[PDB]
């Protein structure tokens, strides 16, 4: 499939890894509407100041899912953990089995295309 | 003392319309994802333009902050700072008894870049006020 | 409220040649290399010089931004420019009676250095309008 | 000199008045978090306008300042500036015989916005005087 | 109950951890009003020069404990590491398994909120 | 053939990672015009802010090809992995063994020599 | 518009005298030790000056540069300047109809600090313009 | 003592590196006035520059002292380091078993708390 | 320049008050901690104001700078200031035929920060001069 | 342009007079500790002014640095300054001939912070010349 | 050879790499004229962009010559490392056993001393 | 006398390691006036900038003596290494059992302190 002899090992590591790490997530919207995918969720915290204090603080949500089954996902769609519902900010480029899926919260801000 | 009065009396002059939205007075802020499209009323400079013989008569800055989420589009930050919250300051019956006059100055945008968290919107008056 | 109208008036006479770009409008944007060329148009300042005794007059400054990949020769951009924009707003029915008054300004040039993803210019138009 | 005694007239009249506060004289302050909201006094500027041919009629800016802790809102500060400050400074006997003439110039905020363990509300006079 | 069969380990941890170092303490005012709660207590050091030099030379109260406990917190309410008071100021989103909380010292400062 | 005795060692040490190691590419137009190369493929991700959100994030591919192969190859080449093309925006020098081949996306812009 | 030619002219004009210089049009250049001492044309500013109630009349601002390697003696660029640059551009009639009027500016030099990869010298004129 | 398991296994730690590393102090001066403490000294460089070359080249003495021992030393109160004496200009809170001690050099400057 | 013996005559002045402190003069200072409090003088500015159509009359800036440990309250460093400079240096008959008008400017106070070794206050004098 | 002949003409005038310094022409300089003190001499500025309605009538900047090692106490500079450079171009026929009016502009010092490895003196004059 | 028990190693050691690691350079022009050292050349990148895309990218060439047989190598004299020329920028003070060797590239720029 | 157990380890640990790697240090002037020392000398290579460019190389050296014999070392006066003779620049505060010695170059500049 790929001439590696490598890409096979971390191809196999991404499923292992996902497989002891990260949360199944249903996807809704989009095209591929209802899914249930593997990916590791992690909520680094952020912070921003603005003026004098108006501190802002939360989170950057992140999924690192598996490139095959993100395909044609663009960015208006949107996601949820469990119980909890999120939208899809931004993607990332494969690292070579994989690609970090970032989330945003709540209802996506409008469309703003044209 | 007219700062506490007048940032009380602008903030009862917006909530009488219909609600949507949290009305943090002063400055501190501290928002969090979840007390989103919120309001703050602050004031800056505060100088001693004399410009008179009979009393200090100053000047200052008076901030109207609109917060909404991170990017997006700005047509609704129109809407909001030229509907929600312009006409109905235009003429407060309060502040006229409570200040000397009331100048609109500035209408501006700020959106956040690191970590594009947030979006803010800014009107700005300039108040002639005597305390 | 008139940034609406505005916003699309100009940008439908844009849609209304030919196309051949994403018509992004407000300021959000977020691109990727899918949607490339794209126009964005956006307004800034807006401040109250007065200058009117019977309405308030306010002006702003109007951006029509259109960006191009990285290192592009600037004459497709100076043909961009005039291909596609610039003559279209010498005459637009639409804002006109939307506005007051409106003048060119100013056209300039700027680009991404590190990592150098984009190359943009820039075109403002000084807007004097009532609301 | 006579800015020793400067800062010993006004540190007079606010202890005259009822405490409630530290108030570390000059600039070296260093408070730790034990000795909060507290004043002090200093000096900048003092340059020769000579503006009289008999006498050098130096002037220079004076400051007033309170540091409350961290994010309490502006009314506090607000209500410290206006009415535990502002009136007693409005005439000191002391000063009127130390200086020529007593102006006010302004007041602003500003706080600790990395951490963030401080607010700071700052009064600035100005006093022409006399060698 | 945790859908990755690590953070049933993770968790584990952190009871360990706990209950290894950084004492217990119990909370004043707010939802939970009398509760005891054992996290890990930390105060690094922050000055702030302000003007000429204005040294205010403090600290920065850290807890890490798990989520459960410190649910419906908000920021208004105090509490004290035993002889000392204290007030919860930010909740740090959850790690997976735990989460920090931010201090401040003496009586929280007004609510500034409408 | 070089006059190191070591140089020998790291011509099989890339021989090797090129081996064991990324992907072989077909260049197009170019002196070499119709060739295969073979490389180790690497997109690491980028952002750009520009203006206030102008998030115009992109990809800076990489290939880092032996420098036997690659000399002569100027810059309006273009390039293609896999089933996607590329072109050279520049290479870098040789590091004694090797060099990094930085590759743009699309057609290569214009030439705007004279 | 005219900016295509106009660079195209000037660059032109500067090629009927002996080569050994690259001559990059508009900006993008991209050099490497390979193509070395060259030069750049380019246009910054274009205003909107009104000087003028029947047309536009724009003003820009016309940018030529010249680039040499590393620490080479400024002798060089002064007399790469004075002679190979800055006479022939002085009289070249095939854009006195393409522009309006011509005026220097002045001439500066700027090189690499770090590294020291290059060292420029550049010519700088104002352009009057019918775009 | 206290329910950690940990400061007071560290309590341990403190005292025999006290005893290990460092010599005693005669503290003079202040509500302590005589007494003698074991700590462990360094003098770390700072040079600043001030105008064009207006170096001061100094030092900035520490002391890591036990908390237990050095309370409310205060901050005017100066202190005797063998032959040499010295000034305490900042006590930095505890971190679970010792803090650092701040010296300064030469007279305390002034009081200027009025 | 004449600042050779125009510092020299400053200096020796200085010195003949009461000592207690180093007098570098010039610039490299260089201290450590067992020279406090010291006194530093020096010129900056020195352009051709030509003011005079007979001879070049030049002017420049004379600095006073006095060093001081650290966080030592202001108070002595005005009680330094008014009392070790400013009224020795307001009369000096060598330095009246060296130049020819000696005018004060003004005088601030600085403070290392960072660590904090140090605190300075400088004067700063104008002088009209001949060479 | 000129500028070789004229950094040619007041190198050998400073050549002329005693020597014992390295006299850089141009800007690659390279000192290290073995070309010490020593001078540069160049050119900046090169604006058109034009002022006349005859020829280009020129204007640009002339830099004389001198380079002393690191801490040298400023005298020394003086001294330099005031013996081997201000007096000697007072007066030198070959750029009386070479420019139209040579000013002298200012005269000030600048020595290295960080690792402090020099220490040099500006003498800048303006000239007025025609190419 | 010299009052370290220590550079005696170094000394050799030096030799070691520049005889496992390093090319036969051979000086042409200055004072030492026709010669030939042993040093390990590299050529680390560097890049700049001076206006808005105006990159230069070139390299930085580095020799570690040692000291002995590299004295009054003086500046202006050019170089080759075998068939490629190259001319010294200037000499690195001696670490201990030799010193770092800096190239350009192509004729030296002029002289412009007098 | 070094009523610490650990200075005279140090103490040991420097001798040796001056022993080792040190170098004689013949000093002139000064109240040691002639004196012969050992210490472990290096000099690392600084550059500087001063204008549009202005490459003027140097060099930082520095001693590392024990602390025993720069006493009253004061900064006028000047030492040879070797055959090479510098000047006392800067010395170090005392680490515990030595002190760095930062040396210029040549003649030191004038005295100017009255």
């Amino acid at each position: 499939d790929f001439d590696n002899l490598f890409d096979a090992a971390i191809a196999r590591a991404d499923e292992t890894i996902r497989g002891y790490m990260g949360t199944s997530a249903t996807i809704t919207s989009g095209e591929q509407s209802g899914a249930v995918i593997r990916g590791v969720f992690d909520d680094p915290e952020n912070i921003s100041y603005a003026g004098q204090g108006v501190r802002v603080e939360g989170s950057s949500p992140s999924l690192f899912v598996r490139t095959d089954e993100v395909r044609q996902l663009r960015r208006g769609d949107t996601l949820t953990i469990g119980e909890e519902n999120f939208w899809v900010d931004r993607v990332s480029p494969d690292d070579g089995g994989s690609c970090h899926l970032w989330l945003g919260r709540g209802v996506p801000p409008a469309v703003n295309r044209r | 003392m007219k700062h506490t009065e007048l940032r009380a009396a602008v903030l009862d002059a917006l909530e009488k319309h219909d609600t949507g939205a949290t009305f943090f007075d002063g400055r501190p802020a501290v928002f969090d994802e979840a007390d989103f499209p919120a309001v703050a009323v602050y004031l800056t400079g505060a100088e001693y333009t004399g410009e008179e013989l009979d009393s200090d008569t100053w000047q200052a800055e008076l901030h109207i902050e609109v917060f909404l989420p991170a990017q997006v589009p700005d047509s609704e930050l129109d809407a909001w700072m030229e509907s929600r919250i312009y006409p109905v300051m235009s003429d407060i019956p309060a502040l006229s008894d409570l200040i000397t006059s009331m100048v609109a100055s500035g209408y501006d945008y700020r959106r956040d870049d690191d970590a594009g968290l947030w979006s803010s919107a800014d009107l700005t008056y300039v108040i002639t006020y005597e305390m």
